[PDB]
This record gives structure tokens, C-alpha cells and sequence, in this order.
């Protein structure tokens, strides 16, 4: 005849969660950037035997 | 003076890796566990300072 509760009473959880982040960076950029590819020395001739 | 009629095109590199595990049994209170906490603590002073 004895019945159950609607419920039982559960325990109470506290949660305390921190989340830290520090970024640091530098860049640099120094210098004198001169050309690497240029024109060299040309040669042609022509002529006409006939 | 054969550089003069020729041309020469080079490249060289390497590239070196490791990947390494170290597995702990730990609790709360284990050096591995302490050592993170108290670098939060110092990354929460950082901030603060500036």
C-alpha cells in the first residue's frame, strides 16, 4: 500500500569555468629590395649576297 | 668565363618533425595539474598590470 514520491530531492551543482588567452606579435620588414632579372647585351646582323 | 653563357637555377631545403606524448596518472593536486593553475594565475596578473 506505501506509494512513491512524485520526486526525488537531487543535489545542487555549482560550476565555475575561466577561459584565458594572451596573444603577442611583431613584424618587421627592413631593407632595400632591388631587381634581380634584367636585360643583357643584344647582337644581330643582315645582309644580302645577291 | 663560362658563366657568361650559361645559366643556373638551384634550390635546396629540408624539413625536420617530431610528435611526442607523456601519459600521467594525476589527481587534482598532481604537479602536472598544479604547474597550469598557477600559470593562470600569472597570466591574470599580466593583465591586470597593464
Amino acid at each position: 500500500l506505501a506509494t512513491p514520491s512524485p520526486f526525488d530531492m537531487e543535489k545542487m551543482v555549482w560550476l565555475d569555468v575561466n577561459i584565458l588567452e594572451i596573444r603577442k606579435s611583431v613584424l618587421e620588414n627592413f631593407g632595400v629590395d632591388w631587381s634581380k632579372q634584367i636585360p643583357g647585351p643584344f647582337a644581330a646582323f643582315g645582309k644580302d649576297f645577291v | 668565363l663560362g658563366n657568361l653563357f650559361k645559366s643556373t637555377n638551384f634550390q635546396s631545403g629540408n624539413t625536420d618533425l617530431v610528435i611526442l606524448v607523456t601519459p600521467r596518472v594525476v589527481s587534482a593536486a598532481s604537479l602536472e595539474n598544479i604547474r597550469q593553475v598557477s600559470q593562470a594565475v600569472e597570466m591574470k596578473d599580466e593583465y591586470r598590470n597593464t
